């Protein structure tokens, strides 16, 4: 399960996980920082 | 290369007005969902067609 720490194998799965989510919200952050009603 | 720059903003011109064209054969044949896509990506070439 996502939010126990029992299993070393899921301990390191869910930080890898974060890790890449972290990575992501970075650049998606970097995107918005420097920057439909017409077709319906 | 002024020719060419003019002659790549006629083509995406006429790309609008073929996915419009696309949208009418949805709305003759298809349904809203082929007729609101057409337009949903030819906004992308209205974009690009200023912007050139």
């Amino acid at each position: 399960v996502r939010g126990m720490n029992t299993s070393s194998a899921m301990s390191a799965f869910e930080r890898m996980e974060e890790k890449v989510l972290m990575q992501e919200s970075r650049a998606q952050a970097l995107g918005e920082l420097a920057g439909g009603s017409d077709v319906d | 290369a002024q020719k060419r720059s003019e002659k790549q903003y006629n083509d995406a011109q006429n790309e609008i007005n073929k996915w419009q064209r696309n949208a009418q054969l949805a709305l003759q044949k298809g349904d809203e969902n082929l007729a609101r896509q057409a337009l949903e990506r030819k906004k992308t070439y209205t974009d690009t067609s200023a912007a050139l």
